[PDB]
């Protein structure tokens, strides 16, 4: 589906916060004892609405809610951390979960350069037929 | 299925689970992102009277929590200390490792009472309460939150401009009676004995200016009892969203003490 | 191994309950505030013993217990939610964890249609040899 | 390895970890299922005296919990409120998010006392206690469970008939002394002062019929003290498993009060 | 990177303990009620410094600490059990996350025996050209 | 990225995330291992006075826990019962399912007092406190730990010699004042009224020999009050690491009672 923003308004800029999951640490600052408190672990930045992605993203989050809420109703985990890992596994199973039939629409194997290896090799014996 | 955002033809779309696009590339779990977006950003009313009507108490539904990795700086967050008239707590204490939303310009801190007819407080529109990288279906006691929703994305490995002046936060205190009902009443707190009767039309900037005017003009309570100021409708206040947007106030006094602030 | 039911009895019908992990929600029923309580989230159905699958499944659950209990003894997680995701990962690593050698018994790549692309192409230059 | 069920040649088998079948297809995590199956379904005795002998107390072994996604409707579930003679609890409270087994025709609710010589109660045959989509190695206090075991399957993506009249549940109350020992004694509760001495041969349907006969015949206690009825062996009762399967009772009375119910 | 042990000392032998995640159980010992207590679930062994692996491993654990601590600072899970599963997923996504172009340096498909199937088949029609 | 150890050319190396080696084979999650290694094994001082200076109290940093599957038998582990002078606990109780480190030759059990100026005790060098297959950033009360660090490996499927006399453990008790400061003082406990003033140079083997000498020579307190022995510097004691390595002591006595043990 395409994303159609159907909200009353859209803030087209996203002033975000996140964590630096792999910071280039400065001396001993990586050691919990010396490092920042809970409030000082965040980095910030600003994204603008290039390609309408901010307005799309607001709408996407909105539309995600029903399926997410139904997923959370059905789980017995109190805190769910595994949604993105499960997406990654499903990405892989979609492509590599069965036998990969080359030239099929569901096999992501490209033999174009592999043709050029053997189509260059047509003349390896048909041209050299002395 | 839970939707997954992907960028094709310079545009964000939901990934189609029936189709298989072999040109889509996921070379690392780093390309997968969960993001919290604030209801604020969709133009919803953020004043305390409007905001609190979106929340309601319910029993029989176990709470649920889901993490999100990145969020949006909020103008408006909320922090609730609500009791029943008998003094017992309406909201549960924050579970271990659930801290407040990390970036709030204004924290609307509401204390007071209501009937609280249900074990947990939920969002009536199905949104989440966003805390520090954990989104919950319910409100925890004394813990700052933003109202929001979560998206999941496959980022293209090329586009690096996707989640990589200081941070200042101000607490605005309110007292409430009949919380979570039709006949809810709110008071903005200037000090422990000086209050202002709250209207939906009052912005955070107006509330802070009004409080600073009351302090400097010397219109706080100079008495053991409670002083409640009122603002009749001809007073100007700041319908525009936050991202796109003195000596003239005359005070007059009418156990207790009610009063009017004119222009 | 084959599954041999070695129980004193077998109930050949399975009256089951489960959750609808992705319900086609009816208006506002997906919103936790409006939706069902914990007791009302279940769907039910009835499976019969076609192919002896119910009696097999009872025996399978029985035989699974020892290995499952030994797995739970060795884990330090209080609640284990990751067994099926770990199976999925192992399914993928079994097939795609090393170099896939085509025509080998451990590579699940089918080039049969890929032969028909190049065996049709024998006559692309040997038949057109004017 | 933990076994995994797969269907080949119209038959369920354990997946061989040494072999690799390239024709096996796992195109989604939805094809993977965990299922709870009830010991009931294998023909084990479900009466309270037989069932409770399969459970025992033990210290030094930490409890463990594993989820399962789908289960079987049970005829018989159990719910235990056992104390030591000194009044202290034998069983721990249900952890957060562990609710009772969701589909029970009869809940056998046992209250009473035993020595409880161990920190947790385990299944002596290595089975699990099945709760709401969580299987535990131990019994939690006051929380309805079914005895069962868990299987894991790869479903074939073709076969859709694999986990997609109302639901009625009846509580049968029992009092117990010497719980978890050789000399355990059980009483079926008609009311708070009227009891029946329990035998292994009494089915739920017999217990409910006996109780309804006692109420309508008027053979409840009409005295401050305890009335314990007995059923001598020539009384008929419903060895067949549950899925494949009046005015004739004469009552006679022999601080306390013992008595016999003849035919 | 190579591992260079830069510690004041190295104990070159590793007297280890671990759990038997899949024990060949002895009668009823797998049943929690009958089995060992928490203190009796361990197996032991002794590894020597063949190939300098013990001294390398001590140094590796040391060097791992900063990145691990930064990872733990950024997570909101109280107890992290998913690091090795996430490594496995990333192993798979590195190789199979896109279209596999045969003969490329990032595609782990070997067609050497597949050449021998078709290079043996050069003479299937060029030699049999009667 | 978190480093991952791999064996190439008969040598352990960190896996390069930029490169892709197609000859590397990961055919199962069993080939992935997390391992806890003890700081002991790198030659750090293990005496209680040296060890405790590596730990310190800090607020504002939430604790974090990560599992590890296999560990090393420790010579030296520690178990802390520290209170403030007002009697309140300095360290939190062990969370559910966090048990002590499973293989310790000597458990150095320290009881006493300090200012404890922070909510949790962390390792000042960024190491972990290793418990039973769980490594924590913080010290839990009364729970035996080893100081250590964690590695992650891809094992080659060929090399089976990679994690597949009895086990004896001895508790050495200490009393402490000014714990976690510059002016910390330690006493080795012989019995509840007989102590020895602790030095960094005392090994576990010396402490146990000294205690056994005190008992057999009869130099324990035979009085209601506290007897503190001292060992002046000319007494020999066992700088070598643990893995590579009588009737001559004369005692003389100087409310309370101080004294000297000569040679
Ligand atoms: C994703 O984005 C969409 C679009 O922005 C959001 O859509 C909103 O959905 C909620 C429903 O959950 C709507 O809330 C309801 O609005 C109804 C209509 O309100 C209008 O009614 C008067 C009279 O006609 C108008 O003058 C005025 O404009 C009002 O706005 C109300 O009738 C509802 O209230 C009644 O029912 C609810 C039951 O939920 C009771 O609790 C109330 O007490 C009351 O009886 C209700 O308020 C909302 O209007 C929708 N917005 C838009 C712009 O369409 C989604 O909510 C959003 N998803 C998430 C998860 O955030
Ligand atoms: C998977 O499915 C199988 C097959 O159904 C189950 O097998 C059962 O295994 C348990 C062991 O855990 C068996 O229980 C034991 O039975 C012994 C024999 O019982 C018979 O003995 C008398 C005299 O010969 C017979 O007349 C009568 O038929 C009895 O049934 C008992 O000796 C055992 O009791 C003694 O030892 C136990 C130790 O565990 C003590 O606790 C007792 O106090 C007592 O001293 C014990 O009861 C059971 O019989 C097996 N059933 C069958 C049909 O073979 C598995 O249990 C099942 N797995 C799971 C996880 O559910
Ligand atoms: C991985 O392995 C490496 C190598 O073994 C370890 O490296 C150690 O790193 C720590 C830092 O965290 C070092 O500790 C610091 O040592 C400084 C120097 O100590 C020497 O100083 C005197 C005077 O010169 C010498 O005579 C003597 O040899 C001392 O050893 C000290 O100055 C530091 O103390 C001061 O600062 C700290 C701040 O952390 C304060 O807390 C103190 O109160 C004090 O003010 C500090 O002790 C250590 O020396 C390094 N060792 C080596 C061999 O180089 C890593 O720690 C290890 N990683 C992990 C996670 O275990
Ligand atoms: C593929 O290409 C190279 C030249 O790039 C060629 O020399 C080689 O022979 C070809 N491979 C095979 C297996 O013939
Ligand atoms: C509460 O709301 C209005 C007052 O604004 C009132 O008329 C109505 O009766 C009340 N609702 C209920 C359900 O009692
Ligand atoms: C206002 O009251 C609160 C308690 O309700 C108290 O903590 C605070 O110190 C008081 N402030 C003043 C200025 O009296
Ligand atoms: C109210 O005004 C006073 C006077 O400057 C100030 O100290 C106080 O912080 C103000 N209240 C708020 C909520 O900003
Ligand atoms: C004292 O309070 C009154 C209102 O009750 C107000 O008018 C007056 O300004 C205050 N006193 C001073 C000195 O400001
Ligand atoms: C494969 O088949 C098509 C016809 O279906 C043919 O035209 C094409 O040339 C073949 N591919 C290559 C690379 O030669
Ligand atoms: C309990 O069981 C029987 C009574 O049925 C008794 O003879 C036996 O001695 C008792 N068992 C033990 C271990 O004391
Ligand atoms: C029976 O006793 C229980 C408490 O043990 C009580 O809750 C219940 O109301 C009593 N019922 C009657 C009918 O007396
Ligand atoms: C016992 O019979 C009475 C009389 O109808 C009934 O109210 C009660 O529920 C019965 N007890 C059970 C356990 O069904
Ligand atoms: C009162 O109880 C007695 C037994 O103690 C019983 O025989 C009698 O039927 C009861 N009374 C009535 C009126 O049913
Ligand atoms: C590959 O090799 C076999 C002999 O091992 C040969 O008979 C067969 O024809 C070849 N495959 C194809 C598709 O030609
Ligand atoms: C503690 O350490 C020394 C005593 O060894 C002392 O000289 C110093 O002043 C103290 N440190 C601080 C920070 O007060
Ligand atoms: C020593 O004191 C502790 C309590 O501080 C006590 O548990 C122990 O029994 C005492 N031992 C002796 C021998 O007095
Ligand atoms: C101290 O010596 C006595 C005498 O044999 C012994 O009982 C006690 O365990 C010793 N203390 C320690 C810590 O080993
Ligand atoms: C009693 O204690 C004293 C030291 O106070 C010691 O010299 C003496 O040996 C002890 N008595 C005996 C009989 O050992």
């Amino acid at each position: 589906e395409a994303i159609v923003n159907a909200q009353p308004k859209c803030n087209p800029n996203l002033h975000y916060w996140t964590t630096q999951d792999e910071g280039a640490a400065i001396g001993l600052a990586w050691i919990p004892y010396f490092g920042p408190a809970a409030e000082g672990i965040y980095i910030e930045g600003l994204m603008h609405n290039q390609d309408g992605l901010i307005c799309g993203l607001r709408q996407l989050a909105n539309e995600t809610t029903q399926a997410l809420q139904l997923f959370l109703r059905a789980t017995t985990e109190l805190r769910t951390f595994s949604i993105l890992n499960r997406k990654a596994i499903d990405f892989l199973l979609q492509r590599w979960g069965g036998t990969c039939h080359i030239l099929g629409p569901d096999c992501c194997i490209e033999p174009h350069d592999w043709t050029k290896n053997i189509t260059d090799k047509i003349d390896q014996i048909i041209h050299d037929f002395v | 299925s839970i939707p997954l955002g992907v960028i094709h033809n310079s545009a964000l779309q939901v990934s189609d689970v029936d189709k298989l696009v072999c040109r889509d590339k996921l070379s690392s779990t780093n390309q997968l992102r969960s993001v919290g977006l604030n209801l604020e950003g969709n133009g919803v009313a953020t004043d305390v009277p409007s905001a609190t009507k979106r929340w309601g108490f319910r029993s029989g539904v176990p709470p649920k929590v889901v993490n999100y990795e990145a969020g949006e700086w909020a103008e408006n967050c909320y922090n609730l200390e609500i009791k029943k008239p008998d003094g017992s707590e309406c909201l549960p204490a924050a579970p271990d490792g659930i801290r407040g939303f990390p970036r709030c310009r204004y924290v609307h801190k509401v204390s007071g009472t209501g009937p609280c007819a249900g074990d947990f407080a939920f969002h009536k529109e199905g949104a989440f309460f966003l805390y520090d990288r954990l989104a919950s279906t319910v409100i925890y006691r004394g813990t700052t939150f933003a109202e929001g929703v979560v998206a999941f994305l496959i980022l293209p490995q090329a586009k690096k401009d996707f989640f990589s002046s200081g941070y200042y936060s101000t607490t605005i205190r309110y007292q409430a009676t009949g919380f979570g009902t039709n006949e809810t009443e709110y008071l903005f707190e200037v000090d422990n004995l000086t209050y202002v009767q709250l209207e939906s039309r009052f912005t955070p900037q107006f509330l802070l200016q009004l409080n600073e005017t009351i302090y400097t003009s010397g219109k706080r309570s100079n008495t053991t009892g409670k002083l409640i100021w009122k603002v009749n409708p001809e007073i100007d206040t700041t319908e525009w969203a936050f991202w796109e947007t003195s000596e003239e106030l005359s005070f007059t006094v009418v156990x207790x003490x009610x009063x009017x602030x004119x222009x």
